[PDB]
Protein backbone atom coordinates (compact mmCIF):
# COMPACT_ATOMS: atom_id res chain seq x y z
CA UNK A 1 0.00 0.00 0.00
CA UNK A 2 2.95 2.32 0.68
CA UNK A 3 3.60 1.73 -3.02
CA UNK A 4 0.37 3.68 -3.60
CA UNK A 5 -0.04 5.98 -0.59
CA UNK A 6 3.36 7.66 -0.90
CA UNK A 7 3.09 8.27 -4.69
CA UNK A 8 -0.40 9.73 -4.23
CA UNK A 9 1.00 12.23 -1.73
CA UNK A 10 4.01 12.89 -3.97
CA UNK A 11 1.86 14.52 -6.66
CA UNK A 12 0.99 17.33 -4.25
CA UNK A 13 4.52 18.83 -4.01
CA UNK A 14 4.95 18.20 -7.73
CA UNK A 15 1.72 19.89 -8.82
CA UNK A 16 2.38 22.84 -6.50
CA UNK A 17 5.85 23.28 -8.05
CA UNK A 18 5.17 22.38 -11.70
CA UNK A 19 5.30 24.97 -14.46
CA UNK A 20 2.57 27.50 -15.20
CA UNK A 21 0.75 25.59 -17.95
CA UNK A 22 2.19 22.11 -17.33
CA UNK A 23 -0.03 21.63 -14.25
CA UNK A 24 -2.81 19.60 -15.88
CA UNK A 25 -0.56 17.62 -18.22
CA UNK A 26 2.01 16.61 -15.60
CA UNK A 27 -0.61 15.83 -12.95
CA UNK A 28 -2.79 13.76 -15.29
CA UNK A 29 -0.05 11.48 -16.61
CA UNK A 30 1.28 10.48 -13.19
CA UNK A 31 -2.30 10.23 -11.92
CA UNK A 32 -2.91 7.69 -14.68
CA UNK A 33 0.41 6.10 -13.74
CA UNK A 34 -0.69 5.73 -10.11
CA UNK A 35 -3.91 4.02 -11.20
CA UNK A 36 -1.73 1.61 -13.17
CA UNK A 37 0.18 0.90 -9.95
CA UNK A 38 -3.12 0.50 -8.08
CA UNK A 39 -4.08 -2.20 -10.59
CA UNK A 40 -1.70 -4.47 -8.65
CA UNK A 41 -4.25 -5.02 -5.86
CA UNK A 42 -6.76 -6.87 -8.06
CA UNK A 43 -5.11 -10.16 -7.07
CA UNK A 44 -6.72 -11.68 -3.98
CA UNK A 45 -6.08 -15.09 -2.44
CA UNK A 46 -8.83 -17.64 -1.88
CA UNK A 47 -8.44 -16.99 1.83
CA UNK A 48 -7.65 -14.14 4.25
CA UNK A 49 -7.24 -10.68 2.71
CA UNK A 50 -3.83 -9.33 1.67
CA UNK A 51 -2.55 -7.91 4.97
CA UNK A 52 0.48 -5.79 4.10
CA UNK A 53 0.99 -4.40 7.61
CA UNK A 54 -0.83 -3.39 10.77
CA UNK A 55 -1.24 0.06 9.23
CA UNK A 56 -2.99 -1.05 6.03
CA UNK A 57 -4.69 -4.13 4.57
CA UNK A 58 -6.78 -4.74 1.47
CA UNK A 59 -9.48 -7.33 0.78
CA UNK A 60 -11.47 -8.39 -2.26
CA UNK A 61 -13.88 -5.53 -1.48
CA UNK A 62 -11.45 -2.65 -0.98
CA UNK A 63 -9.27 -3.43 -4.01
CA UNK A 64 -12.02 -3.14 -6.69
CA UNK A 65 -13.20 0.05 -4.99
CA UNK A 66 -9.65 1.33 -4.52
CA UNK A 67 -8.87 1.05 -8.23
CA UNK A 68 -12.06 2.96 -9.01
CA UNK A 69 -10.72 5.91 -7.01
CA UNK A 70 -7.28 5.79 -8.64
CA UNK A 71 -8.78 5.35 -12.10
CA UNK A 72 -11.09 8.25 -11.28
CA UNK A 73 -8.42 10.87 -10.57
CA UNK A 74 -7.51 11.33 -14.27
CA UNK A 75 -11.20 11.73 -15.03
CA UNK A 76 -11.90 14.80 -12.88
CA UNK A 77 -8.54 16.29 -13.85
CA UNK A 78 -9.36 15.74 -17.53
CA UNK A 79 -12.93 17.00 -16.97
CA UNK A 80 -11.96 20.31 -15.35
CA UNK A 81 -9.38 22.14 -17.49
CA UNK A 82 -12.17 23.85 -19.46
CA UNK A 83 -14.21 25.58 -16.74
CA UNK A 84 -11.12 26.58 -14.73
CA UNK A 85 -8.47 27.62 -17.27
CA UNK A 86 -9.84 31.18 -17.00
CA UNK A 87 -8.79 31.35 -13.32
CA UNK A 88 -5.36 32.13 -11.93
CA UNK A 89 -2.65 29.50 -11.62
CA UNK A 90 -2.64 29.45 -7.81
CA UNK A 91 -6.37 28.75 -7.55
CA UNK A 92 -6.04 26.13 -10.29
CA UNK A 93 -3.13 24.58 -8.38
CA UNK A 94 -5.26 24.68 -5.22
CA UNK A 95 -7.98 22.76 -7.06
CA UNK A 96 -5.52 19.94 -7.73
CA UNK A 97 -4.49 20.17 -4.07
CA UNK A 98 -8.04 19.39 -2.94
CA UNK A 99 -8.49 16.56 -5.45
CA UNK A 100 -5.18 14.89 -4.60
CA UNK A 101 -5.93 15.18 -0.88
CA UNK A 102 -9.44 13.84 -1.48
CA UNK A 103 -7.98 10.73 -3.12
CA UNK A 104 -5.37 10.22 -0.40
CA UNK A 105 -8.04 10.06 2.30
CA UNK A 106 -10.09 7.64 0.19
CA UNK A 107 -7.09 5.35 -0.38
CA UNK A 108 -6.25 5.29 3.33
CA UNK A 109 -9.90 4.89 4.35
CA UNK A 110 -10.61 1.89 2.12
CA UNK A 111 -7.42 0.17 3.33
CA UNK A 112 -7.60 0.95 7.06
CA UNK A 113 -6.86 -2.12 9.18
CA UNK A 114 -8.43 -0.52 12.28
CA UNK A 115 -12.11 0.41 12.56
CA UNK A 116 -11.41 3.71 14.31
CA UNK A 117 -8.63 4.40 11.80
CA UNK A 118 -11.27 3.94 9.12
CA UNK A 119 -13.48 6.44 10.93
CA UNK A 120 -11.07 9.40 10.93
CA UNK A 121 -10.25 9.71 7.23
CA UNK A 122 -13.65 8.37 6.17
CA UNK A 123 -15.05 11.39 7.98
CA UNK A 124 -12.03 13.51 7.00
CA UNK A 125 -13.09 13.39 3.34
CA UNK A 126 -15.58 16.13 4.24
CA UNK A 127 -12.97 18.90 4.39
CA UNK A 128 -11.58 18.51 0.83
CA UNK A 129 -15.08 18.04 -0.58
CA UNK A 130 -16.73 20.87 1.35
CA UNK A 131 -14.16 23.24 -0.13
CA UNK A 132 -14.93 22.01 -3.66
CA UNK A 133 -18.70 22.58 -3.52
CA UNK A 134 -18.51 25.92 -1.72
CA UNK A 135 -15.51 27.54 -3.43
CA UNK A 136 -15.70 26.59 -7.11
CA UNK A 137 -19.45 26.00 -7.34
CA UNK A 138 -21.40 27.83 -10.01
CA UNK A 139 -24.70 28.77 -8.34
CA UNK A 140 -26.06 30.69 -5.37
CA UNK A 141 -27.62 27.73 -3.52
CA UNK A 142 -24.19 26.05 -3.33
CA UNK A 143 -23.62 27.60 0.11
CA UNK A 144 -26.80 26.17 1.60
CA UNK A 145 -25.88 22.96 -0.22
CA UNK A 146 -22.53 22.88 1.56
CA UNK A 147 -24.19 23.28 4.95
CA UNK A 148 -26.77 20.65 3.98
CA UNK A 149 -24.08 18.16 3.00
CA UNK A 150 -21.69 18.82 5.88
CA UNK A 151 -24.20 18.82 8.74
CA UNK A 152 -26.26 15.91 7.41
CA UNK A 153 -23.34 13.47 7.41
CA UNK A 154 -21.89 14.88 10.64
CA UNK A 155 -25.17 14.24 12.47
CA UNK A 156 -24.56 10.52 12.01
CA UNK A 157 -20.77 10.42 12.21
CA UNK A 158 -20.62 11.49 15.87
CA UNK A 159 -22.89 8.69 17.22
CA UNK A 160 -20.69 6.26 15.30
CA UNK A 161 -17.64 7.74 17.04
CA UNK A 162 -19.20 7.20 20.47
CA UNK A 163 -20.25 3.70 19.42
CA UNK A 164 -16.81 2.74 18.12
CA UNK A 165 -14.93 3.89 21.22
CA UNK A 166 -17.51 2.06 23.34
CA UNK A 167 -16.72 -1.17 21.50
CA UNK A 168 -13.06 -0.41 22.23
CA UNK A 169 -13.80 -0.06 25.94
CA UNK A 170 -15.76 -3.34 25.95
CA UNK A 171 -13.96 -5.59 23.43
CA UNK A 172 -10.46 -4.11 23.12
CA UNK A 173 -9.04 -3.31 19.70
CA UNK A 174 -11.38 -2.83 16.74
CA UNK A 175 -9.02 -4.32 14.16
CA UNK A 176 -11.13 -5.65 11.28
CA UNK A 177 -9.59 -9.11 11.53
CA UNK A 178 -9.78 -9.54 15.31
CA UNK A 179 -13.33 -8.14 15.18
CA UNK A 180 -14.33 -10.78 12.63
CA UNK A 181 -12.73 -13.65 14.55
CA UNK A 182 -13.80 -12.37 17.99
CA UNK A 183 -17.54 -12.03 17.39
CA UNK A 184 -20.15 -11.99 20.15
CA UNK A 185 -23.86 -12.53 19.37
CA UNK A 186 -25.60 -9.22 19.97
CA UNK A 187 -28.47 -9.51 22.43
CA UNK A 188 -31.89 -7.97 21.86
CA UNK A 189 -31.41 -5.62 24.82
CA UNK A 190 -32.45 -2.00 24.37
CA UNK A 191 -28.89 -0.70 24.71
CA UNK A 192 -27.66 -3.03 21.97
CA UNK A 193 -30.44 -1.73 19.72
CA UNK A 194 -29.25 1.84 20.27
CA UNK A 195 -25.68 0.69 19.70
CA UNK A 196 -26.92 -0.91 16.48
CA UNK A 197 -28.44 2.39 15.36
CA UNK A 198 -25.22 4.31 16.07
CA UNK A 199 -23.01 1.86 14.16
CA UNK A 200 -25.39 1.87 11.17
CA UNK A 201 -27.02 5.30 10.80
CA UNK A 202 -23.67 6.95 10.06
CA UNK A 203 -23.17 4.76 6.99
CA UNK A 204 -26.85 4.58 5.99
CA UNK A 205 -27.27 8.36 6.07
CA UNK A 206 -24.37 8.55 3.63
CA UNK A 207 -25.50 6.80 0.50
CA UNK A 208 -28.77 8.34 0.07
CA UNK A 209 -31.42 7.40 2.45
CA UNK A 210 -35.11 7.89 1.83
CA UNK A 211 -35.69 10.68 4.32
CA UNK A 212 -31.95 11.35 4.51
CA UNK A 213 -31.49 11.83 0.74
CA UNK A 214 -32.21 15.57 0.76
CA UNK A 215 -28.53 16.51 0.50
CA UNK A 216 -27.89 14.85 -2.87
CA UNK A 217 -30.07 17.29 -4.89
CA UNK A 218 -28.47 20.17 -3.00
CA UNK A 219 -24.89 18.90 -3.24
CA UNK A 220 -24.53 16.99 -6.51
CA UNK A 221 -26.44 19.47 -8.67
CA UNK A 222 -24.65 22.53 -7.26
CA UNK A 223 -21.17 20.99 -6.99
CA UNK A 224 -18.41 21.63 -9.54
CA UNK A 225 -18.16 18.95 -12.19
CA UNK A 226 -14.85 17.57 -10.92
CA UNK A 227 -16.35 17.36 -7.45
CA UNK A 228 -19.81 16.31 -8.64
CA UNK A 229 -18.42 12.98 -9.82
CA UNK A 230 -16.91 12.30 -6.40
CA UNK A 231 -20.04 13.02 -4.36
CA UNK A 232 -21.77 10.31 -6.43
CA UNK A 233 -19.09 7.86 -7.61
CA UNK A 234 -16.89 7.09 -4.61
CA UNK A 235 -17.99 8.76 -1.37
CA UNK A 236 -21.40 7.12 -1.64
CA UNK A 237 -19.40 3.89 -1.52
CA UNK A 238 -17.74 5.06 1.70
CA UNK A 239 -21.17 4.85 3.28
CA UNK A 240 -21.43 1.52 1.49
CA UNK A 241 -18.01 0.12 2.38
CA UNK A 242 -18.72 0.88 6.02
CA UNK A 243 -21.87 -1.23 5.93
CA UNK A 244 -20.32 -4.58 4.99
CA UNK A 245 -17.34 -3.85 7.23
CA UNK A 246 -19.43 -2.95 10.30
CA UNK A 247 -22.21 -5.53 9.86
CA UNK A 248 -20.15 -8.29 11.47
CA UNK A 249 -20.50 -7.34 15.16
CA UNK A 250 -24.22 -6.50 14.87
CA UNK A 251 -25.47 -9.97 13.89
CA UNK A 252 -28.14 -11.03 14.82
CA UNK A 253 -29.58 -7.64 15.82
CA UNK A 254 -29.50 -6.67 12.14
CA UNK A 255 -31.78 -9.66 11.51
CA UNK A 256 -34.65 -8.00 13.40
CA UNK A 257 -33.95 -4.25 13.63
CA UNK A 258 -33.75 -3.87 9.86
CA UNK A 259 -37.40 -3.88 8.76
CA UNK A 260 -37.86 -0.07 9.15
CA UNK A 261 -34.69 0.57 7.13
CA UNK A 262 -35.39 -2.18 4.59
CA UNK A 263 -38.96 -0.93 4.27
CA UNK A 264 -37.83 2.68 3.86
CA UNK A 265 -35.32 1.75 1.15
CA UNK A 266 -37.56 -0.59 -0.87
CA UNK A 267 -40.51 1.80 -1.09
CA UNK A 268 -38.20 4.81 -1.12
CA UNK A 269 -36.42 3.89 -4.34
CA UNK A 270 -39.77 3.62 -6.14
CA UNK A 271 -40.62 7.12 -4.92
CA UNK A 272 -37.28 8.71 -5.83
CA UNK A 273 -37.18 6.94 -9.19
CA UNK A 274 -40.64 8.40 -9.79
CA UNK A 275 -39.04 11.76 -8.99
CA UNK A 276 -36.67 11.20 -11.92
CA UNK A 277 -39.66 10.51 -14.17
CA UNK A 278 -40.92 14.04 -13.40
CA UNK A 279 -37.76 16.09 -12.86
CA UNK A 280 -36.76 19.33 -14.55
CA UNK A 281 -32.99 19.58 -13.97
CA UNK A 282 -30.66 17.28 -15.89
CA UNK A 283 -28.24 16.96 -12.97
CA UNK A 284 -31.05 16.48 -10.45
CA UNK A 285 -32.49 13.66 -12.55
CA UNK A 286 -29.06 12.00 -12.54
CA UNK A 287 -28.59 12.56 -8.81
CA UNK A 288 -32.04 11.21 -7.97
CA UNK A 289 -31.33 8.26 -10.27
CA UNK A 290 -28.24 7.59 -8.16
CA UNK A 291 -30.57 7.57 -5.15
CA UNK A 292 -32.63 4.66 -6.49
CA UNK A 293 -29.59 2.53 -7.34
CA UNK A 294 -27.89 3.34 -4.04
CA UNK A 295 -31.09 2.51 -2.15
CA UNK A 296 -30.95 -0.86 -3.91
CA UNK A 297 -27.49 -1.27 -2.38
CA UNK A 298 -28.89 -0.36 1.04
CA UNK A 299 -31.48 -3.12 0.68
CA UNK A 300 -28.82 -5.60 -0.41
CA UNK A 301 -26.59 -5.33 2.67
CA UNK A 302 -29.36 -5.72 5.26
CA UNK A 303 -30.17 -9.41 4.46
CA UNK A 304 -26.58 -10.63 5.03
CA UNK A 305 -26.67 -13.13 2.17
CA UNK A 306 -23.69 -14.40 0.14
CA UNK A 307 -25.52 -13.58 -3.10
CA UNK A 308 -26.58 -10.20 -1.70
CA UNK A 309 -23.05 -9.01 -0.93
CA UNK A 310 -21.84 -10.69 -4.12
CA UNK A 311 -23.94 -8.37 -6.27
CA UNK A 312 -23.67 -5.49 -3.80
CA UNK A 313 -20.02 -4.73 -4.60
CA UNK A 314 -20.64 -5.05 -8.33
CA UNK A 315 -23.62 -2.68 -8.22
CA UNK A 316 -21.71 0.03 -6.34
CA UNK A 317 -18.73 0.20 -8.69
CA UNK A 318 -20.93 -0.22 -11.77
CA UNK A 319 -23.22 2.57 -10.56
CA UNK A 320 -20.30 4.80 -9.59
CA UNK A 321 -18.70 4.62 -13.03
CA UNK A 322 -22.04 5.30 -14.72
CA UNK A 323 -23.15 8.19 -12.50
CA UNK A 324 -19.82 9.88 -13.16
CA UNK A 325 -20.28 9.42 -16.91
CA UNK A 326 -23.80 10.85 -16.81
CA UNK A 327 -22.46 13.81 -14.84
CA UNK A 328 -19.98 14.26 -17.68
CA UNK A 329 -23.01 14.32 -19.98
CA UNK A 330 -24.59 17.15 -17.98
CA UNK A 331 -21.32 19.09 -18.12
CA UNK A 332 -21.06 18.84 -21.91
CA UNK A 333 -24.33 20.70 -22.41
CA UNK A 334 -23.67 22.96 -19.41
CA UNK A 335 -20.70 24.64 -21.09
CA UNK A 336 -22.68 25.38 -24.26
CA UNK A 337 -26.17 26.27 -23.05
CA UNK A 338 -25.05 27.68 -19.65
CA UNK A 339 -28.22 26.29 -18.06
CA UNK A 340 -29.36 22.99 -16.59
CA UNK A 341 -33.00 22.87 -17.70
CA UNK A 342 -33.58 19.73 -19.75
CA UNK A 343 -36.03 21.04 -22.36
CA UNK A 344 -33.78 24.02 -23.15
CA UNK A 345 -31.39 22.08 -25.40
CA UNK A 346 -33.37 19.32 -27.08
CA UNK A 347 -32.21 17.94 -30.41
CA UNK A 348 -28.53 17.14 -29.93
CA UNK A 349 -28.26 13.99 -32.06
CA UNK A 350 -28.66 16.06 -35.24
CA UNK A 351 -26.03 18.56 -34.09
CA UNK A 352 -23.62 16.27 -32.19
CA UNK A 353 -23.70 12.72 -33.60
CA UNK A 354 -21.02 11.05 -31.48
CA UNK A 355 -22.01 12.87 -28.28
CA UNK A 356 -25.48 11.46 -28.90
CA UNK A 357 -23.89 8.02 -29.08
CA UNK A 358 -21.95 8.64 -25.87
CA UNK A 359 -25.29 9.56 -24.31
CA UNK A 360 -26.70 6.35 -25.78
CA UNK A 361 -24.71 3.49 -24.23
CA UNK A 362 -24.43 5.55 -21.05
CA UNK A 363 -28.23 5.44 -20.85
CA UNK A 364 -28.35 1.70 -21.61
CA UNK A 365 -25.72 1.04 -18.96
CA UNK A 366 -27.89 2.94 -16.49
CA UNK A 367 -30.80 0.95 -17.94
CA UNK A 368 -28.91 -2.08 -16.53
CA UNK A 369 -29.40 -4.29 -19.55
CA UNK A 370 -27.33 -7.49 -19.65
CA UNK A 371 -24.46 -8.26 -19.63
CA UNK A 372 -23.41 -4.85 -18.27
CA UNK A 373 -22.46 -5.26 -14.62
CA UNK A 374 -25.31 -2.95 -13.65
CA UNK A 375 -27.56 -5.85 -14.64
CA UNK A 376 -25.32 -8.40 -12.92
CA UNK A 377 -25.48 -6.09 -9.91
CA UNK A 378 -29.24 -5.63 -9.75
CA UNK A 379 -30.08 -9.18 -10.85
CA UNK A 380 -28.01 -10.73 -8.07
CA UNK A 381 -29.78 -8.55 -5.50
CA UNK A 382 -33.17 -9.59 -6.90
CA UNK A 383 -32.49 -13.27 -6.19
CA UNK A 384 -31.18 -12.51 -2.70
CA UNK A 385 -34.25 -10.38 -2.00
CA UNK A 386 -36.53 -12.99 -3.57
CA UNK A 387 -35.14 -15.74 -1.34
CA UNK A 388 -35.65 -13.42 1.63
CA UNK A 389 -39.24 -12.70 0.54
CA UNK A 390 -41.22 -13.48 -2.59
CA UNK A 391 -43.20 -10.22 -2.53
CA UNK A 392 -39.90 -8.33 -2.94
CA UNK A 393 -39.94 -8.87 -6.71
CA UNK A 394 -43.16 -6.85 -6.99
CA UNK A 395 -41.32 -3.95 -5.38
CA UNK A 396 -38.00 -5.03 -6.91
CA UNK A 397 -39.13 -5.19 -10.54
CA UNK A 398 -41.35 -2.12 -10.33
CA UNK A 399 -38.12 -0.16 -9.90
CA UNK A 400 -36.92 -1.69 -13.18
CA UNK A 401 -40.00 -0.08 -14.74
CA UNK A 402 -39.30 3.47 -13.60
CA UNK A 403 -35.56 3.13 -14.20
CA UNK A 404 -36.49 2.24 -17.78
CA UNK A 405 -38.89 5.12 -18.44
CA UNK A 406 -36.85 8.02 -17.06
CA UNK A 407 -33.53 6.76 -18.45
CA UNK A 408 -34.76 6.93 -22.05
CA UNK A 409 -36.93 9.94 -21.20
CA UNK A 410 -33.76 11.85 -20.34
CA UNK A 411 -32.27 10.51 -23.58
CA UNK A 412 -35.32 11.15 -25.74
CA UNK A 413 -35.99 14.66 -24.44
CA UNK A 414 -32.41 15.86 -24.92
CA UNK A 415 -30.91 13.99 -27.88
CA UNK A 416 -33.88 13.13 -30.08
CA UNK A 417 -36.51 15.58 -31.27
CA UNK A 418 -36.12 18.82 -33.17
CA UNK A 419 -33.06 20.91 -32.35
CA UNK A 420 -33.56 24.14 -30.42
CA UNK A 421 -33.99 26.97 -32.92
CA UNK A 422 -32.59 29.91 -30.96
CA UNK A 423 -29.27 28.36 -29.90
CA UNK A 424 -26.19 28.96 -32.05
CA UNK A 425 -23.38 28.17 -29.59
CA UNK A 426 -23.19 24.37 -29.83
CA UNK A 427 -19.83 23.60 -31.43
CA UNK A 428 -18.23 20.28 -32.29
CA UNK A 429 -17.46 18.16 -29.25
CA UNK A 430 -13.95 18.76 -27.95
CA UNK A 431 -11.67 15.73 -28.21
CA UNK A 432 -11.19 16.08 -24.45
CA UNK A 433 -14.89 15.42 -23.81
CA UNK A 434 -15.15 12.44 -26.16
CA UNK A 435 -11.87 10.89 -25.00
CA UNK A 436 -12.81 11.29 -21.33
CA UNK A 437 -16.17 9.64 -21.88
CA UNK A 438 -14.60 6.73 -23.75
CA UNK A 439 -12.33 6.23 -20.74
CA UNK A 440 -15.52 5.87 -18.67
CA UNK A 441 -17.60 3.41 -20.68
CA UNK A 442 -14.82 1.31 -22.22
CA UNK A 443 -13.41 -0.10 -18.94
CA UNK A 444 -17.01 -0.55 -17.84
CA UNK A 445 -17.60 -2.75 -20.89
CA UNK A 446 -14.14 -4.28 -20.50
CA UNK A 447 -15.07 -5.27 -16.94
CA UNK A 448 -17.97 -7.29 -18.35
CA UNK A 449 -15.58 -9.93 -19.70
CA UNK A 450 -14.43 -10.91 -16.19
CA UNK A 451 -16.66 -9.53 -13.42
CA UNK A 452 -14.96 -12.12 -11.21
CA UNK A 453 -12.64 -9.33 -10.04
CA UNK A 454 -15.47 -6.95 -9.14
CA UNK A 455 -17.68 -9.58 -7.49
CA UNK A 456 -16.34 -8.95 -4.00
CA UNK A 457 -15.07 -10.68 -0.87
CA UNK A 458 -17.97 -13.14 -0.73
CA UNK A 459 -16.72 -14.60 -4.01
CA UNK B 1 23.84 28.77 103.89
CA UNK B 2 21.97 29.46 100.64
CA UNK B 3 22.98 31.70 97.72
CA UNK B 4 21.20 34.02 95.31
CA UNK B 5 21.23 32.44 91.83
CA UNK B 6 22.68 34.86 89.30
CA UNK B 7 21.07 35.44 85.91
CA UNK B 8 20.99 32.38 83.69
CA UNK B 9 21.41 29.41 86.01
CA UNK B 10 17.69 29.18 86.74
CA UNK B 11 17.05 29.29 82.98
CA UNK B 12 19.64 26.58 82.31
CA UNK B 13 18.32 23.41 80.67
CA UNK B 14 19.17 20.76 83.26
CA UNK B 15 18.76 17.00 83.35
CA UNK B 16 17.11 15.11 86.21
CA UNK B 17 17.94 11.65 87.56
CA UNK B 18 14.53 10.00 87.88
CA UNK B 19 12.96 6.57 88.37
CA UNK B 20 9.85 6.56 86.15
CA UNK B 21 10.67 4.79 82.86
CA UNK B 22 10.08 6.29 79.44
CA UNK B 23 6.41 5.83 78.43
CA UNK B 24 5.93 3.35 75.60
CA UNK B 25 3.84 5.85 73.63
CA UNK B 26 2.72 9.01 75.47
CA UNK B 27 0.43 10.02 72.59
CA UNK B 28 -1.33 6.63 72.87
CA UNK B 29 -0.71 6.08 69.16
CA UNK B 30 -2.59 3.33 67.35
CA UNK B 31 -1.26 0.86 64.78
CA UNK B 32 -0.15 2.44 61.52
CA UNK B 33 -1.70 1.60 58.15
CA UNK B 34 0.63 -0.51 56.05
CA UNK B 35 2.23 1.59 53.28
CA UNK B 36 1.44 0.44 49.77
CA UNK B 37 4.30 -1.63 48.28
CA UNK B 38 6.76 0.41 46.25
CA UNK B 39 7.55 -0.14 42.59
CA UNK B 40 10.30 -2.63 41.75
CA UNK B 41 11.83 -3.98 38.56
CA UNK B 42 13.66 -2.73 35.48
CA UNK B 43 11.61 -0.16 33.56
CA UNK B 44 10.95 -2.30 30.50
CA UNK B 45 9.68 -0.81 27.22
CA UNK B 46 5.93 -0.53 26.77
CA UNK B 47 4.47 -3.63 25.14
CA UNK B 48 3.52 -3.01 21.50
CA UNK B 49 4.07 0.74 21.62
CA UNK B 50 1.58 3.38 22.69
CA UNK B 51 -1.40 1.00 22.34
CA UNK B 52 -3.67 4.00 21.72
CA UNK B 53 -6.13 3.02 18.96
CA UNK B 54 -4.39 2.31 15.62
CA UNK B 55 -1.05 3.91 16.52
CA UNK B 56 1.37 1.02 16.00
CA UNK B 57 4.21 2.72 17.89
C1 LIG C 1 -5.01 -18.16 -23.60
C2 LIG C 1 -5.14 -16.65 -23.58
C3 LIG C 1 -5.57 -16.05 -24.90
C4 LIG C 1 -5.64 -14.55 -24.90
C5 LIG C 1 -6.59 -13.97 -23.89
C6 LIG C 1 -6.73 -12.46 -23.93
C7 LIG C 1 -7.76 -11.96 -22.97
C8 LIG C 1 -9.07 -12.67 -23.12
O1 LIG C 1 -9.85 -12.52 -24.02
O2 LIG C 1 -9.25 -13.55 -22.14
C9 LIG C 1 -10.40 -14.42 -22.25
C10 LIG C 1 -10.53 -15.22 -20.98
C11 LIG C 1 -11.44 -16.42 -21.13
O3 LIG C 1 -11.08 -17.44 -20.15
P1 LIG C 1 -11.23 -18.99 -20.55
O4 LIG C 1 -11.51 -19.79 -19.30
O5 LIG C 1 -12.12 -19.11 -21.75
O6 LIG C 1 -9.76 -19.42 -21.03
C12 LIG C 1 -9.11 -18.69 -22.11
C13 LIG C 1 -8.21 -19.59 -22.92
N1 LIG C 1 -8.87 -20.36 -24.05
C14 LIG C 1 -9.55 -19.41 -24.96
C15 LIG C 1 -7.84 -21.11 -24.81
C16 LIG C 1 -9.86 -21.32 -23.51
O7 LIG C 1 -11.04 -14.32 -19.96
C17 LIG C 1 -10.16 -13.50 -19.36
O8 LIG C 1 -8.97 -13.64 -19.47
C18 LIG C 1 -10.80 -12.33 -18.68
C19 LIG C 1 -10.39 -11.02 -19.28
C20 LIG C 1 -10.94 -9.83 -18.53
C21 LIG C 1 -10.41 -8.50 -19.00
C22 LIG C 1 -10.88 -7.32 -18.18
C23 LIG C 1 -10.24 -6.01 -18.54
C24 LIG C 1 -10.63 -4.86 -17.65
C25 LIG C 1 -9.86 -3.59 -17.90
C26 LIG C 1 -10.15 -2.49 -16.90
C27 LIG C 1 -9.44 -1.20 -17.19
C28 LIG C 1 -9.72 -0.11 -16.19
C29 LIG C 1 -9.20 -0.39 -14.80
C30 LIG C 1 -9.59 0.64 -13.78
C31 LIG C 1 -11.07 0.68 -13.47
C32 LIG C 1 -11.61 -0.62 -12.93
C33 LIG C 1 -13.07 -0.58 -12.55
C34 LIG C 1 -13.37 0.43 -11.46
Amino acid sequence: MLKIIIPTTMLLPMTWMSKHNMIWINATVHSLLISLISLSLLNQLGENSLNFSLTFFSDSLSAPLLVLTTWLLPLMLMASQSHLSKETTTRKKLYITMLILLQLFLIMTFTATELILFYILFEATLVPTLIIITRWGNQTERLNAGLYFLFYTLAGSLPLLVALVYIQNTTGSLNFLIIHYWSHPLSNSWSNIFMWLACIMAFMVKMPLYGLHLWLPKAHVEAPIAGSMVLAAVLLKLGGYGMMRITTILNPLTNYMAYPFLMLSMWGMIMTSSICLRQTDLKSLIAYSSVSHMALVIVAIMIQTPWSFMGATALMIAHGLTSSMLFCLANTNYERVHSRTMILARGLQTLLPLMATWWLMASLTNLALPPSINLIGELFIITASFSWSNITIILMGMNMMITALYSLYMLITTQRGKYTHHINNIKASFTRENALMALHILPLLLLTLNPKMILGPLY
Amino acid sequence: GWVRPDLGELSKVTKVKTDRPLPENPYHSRARPEPNPEAEGDLKPAKHGSRLFFWTM
